[PDB]
RNA sequence: GGCGGUGUAAGUGCAGCCCGUCUUACACCGUGCGGCACAGAAACACUGAUGUCGUAUACAGGGCG
């Protein structure tokens, strides 16, 4: 019945401004406090900032006071997050979450957005190369290279092989570009049989690629 | 500012465990605490509300107390889909704070890894540069070493390696090291070795290809 | 309720007696303010009850055997 969608992550560069959103159905955003939470890449979560109701009081982390405006717009249904002078250390996924009712859940965040990835960073975007791994059960799969900012999407003939892959998380490499590999495990057999592409996506820069992978 | 310490910062325990996760407030918070469960690439799931009480829908092996300012969350006996990363969390005052995780793996026997070894592509090498990849796949425990050898000669510095989250339906893990050369490099040596240490092999495993097998 | 005002009575600075002041009781009249609990879609603010525990001028001495 709740839902929270978020939308306005993406990269700035430091010193530049995002405003986030957080678009809410199944209850009224007036009568919750609505907060916002962020997590940097393989760090714990950090709260952000809050909005209470009846009175729109707003509360804030001390790194972000005097840079973050939360608010909220009761005919959107819809509250924002206004991010001014952005630093390298507010790279994170914001997540927006709704304050539980007092009496069936105290002061626990009951519903959370999906969240939003943030990077500030002064690299330019850029799309990956992907070349194939070629088959050695058999494993085979596809380099991801060069490639700014986080993320890029991964998935096996469209989504129909998902079993055996395995898809690793990104290394920076000295150039200051991302690079990762997607493998996937299959019968030997199926190498003569099943064709194997794998379809790559990096949305920051609008390049999506199919890469089919053969036998050397 | 009222902190949050929570410990331990990761442990690994058997399916059927009773397990304790510790969160000490720097000051009073009366009974404003929750506890969270974060799955990989997932939003928080709420788990406890006012430091004791069972949010709705959350199975009856998690409970939490108070004592004072220490507040425990624990599971009775651990399932295999409860492993995640578990945060504590003061609304008492603002700014809120979020203890720092605790991260719950799941206990297994050892297993060594299957090795694989990709040259580089064709396609690749018309760039300048070559990238030989070595997969460790499915093994346990998380640890394992990696080391390159180009015809006999032990690299140090050209490579990198990224590991995967412990799997759901194997509680295994996967390696993958990349090994960074010129196109010069790579087309003028013969022998490439991915050679692998691990507690499931007595001794290390190699596996090699030669350019142009 | 507590506090204050006024009135009536009794007791009360002495070796003793008297007046006052002081205290207590009763009567009527004015009159609150805090802290902490609770609820309202509710951490603050706002609205509404009811409890509790507390609070507020440090002006008294004189007469006669």
């Amino acid at each position: 019945e709740v839902q929270l969608v978020e939308s306005g992550g993406g990269l700035v560069q430091p010193g530049g401004s995002l405003r986030l959103s957080c678009a809410a159905s199944g209850f009224y955003i007036s009568y919750s406090s609505i907060h916002w939470v962020r997590q940097a890449p393989g760090k714990g979560l950090e709260w952000v900032a809050s909005i209470s109701p009846y009175s729109g009081s707003t509360y804030y982390a001390d790194s972000v006071k005097g840079r973050f405006t939360i608010s909220a717009d009761t005919s959107k249904n819809t509250a924002y997050l206004q991010m001014n002078s952005l630093r390298a250390e507010d790279t994170a996924v914001y997540y927006c979450a709704r304050q539980g009712y007092r009496r069936r859940s105290g002061r626990g965040f009951d519903y959370w957005g999906q969240g939003t990835l943030v990077t500030v960073s002064s690299a330019s975007t850029k799309g990956p190369s992907v070349f194939p791994l070629a088959p050695s059960t058999a494993a085979l799969g596809c380099l991801v290279k060069d490639y700014f900012p986080e993320p890029v999407t991964v998935s096996w003939n469209s989504g129909a092989l998902t079993s055996g892959v395995h898809t690793f998380p990104a290394v920076l490499q000295s150039s200051g570009l991302y690079s990762l590999s997607s493998v996937v495990t299959v019968p030997s057999s199926s190498l003569g049989t099943q064709t194997y592409i794998c379809n790559v996506n990096h949305k920051p820069s609008n390049t999506k690629v199919d890469k089919k992978v053969e036998p050397k | 500012d009222i902190q949050m310490t929570q410990s331990p910062s990761s442990l690994s325990a058997s399916v059927g465990d009773r397990v304790t996760i510790t969160c000490r407030a720097s000051q009073s918070v009366s009974s404003a605490v929750a506890w969270y469960q974060q799955k990989p690439g997932k939003a928080p799931k709420l788990l406890i509300y006012s430091a004791s009480s069972l949010y709705s829908g959350v199975p009856s092996r998690f409970s939490g107390s108070r004592s004072g300012t220490d507040f425990t969350l624990t599971i009775s006996s651990l399932q295999p889909e409860d492993f995640a990363t578990y945060y504590c969390q003061q609304s008492y005052s603002f700014p809120n704070t979020f203890g720092e995780g605790t991260k719950v793996e799941i206990k297994r026997t050892v297993a060594a890894p299957s090795v694989f070894i990709f040259p580089p592509s064709d396609e690749q090498l018309k760039s300048g540069t070559a990238s030989v990849v070595c997969l460790l796949n499915n093994f346990y425990p998380r640890e394992a070493k990696v080391q390159w050898k180009v015809d006999n000669a032990l690299q140090s510095g050209n490579s990198q390696e990224s590991v995967t989250e412990q799997d759901s339906a194997d509680s295994t893990y996967s390696l993958s090291s990349t090994l960074t050369l010129s196109k010069a490099d790579y087309e003028k040596h013969k022998v490439y070795a991915c050679e692998v240490t691990h507690q499931g092999l007595s001794s290390p495993v190699t596996k090699s290809f030669n350019r142009g097998e």
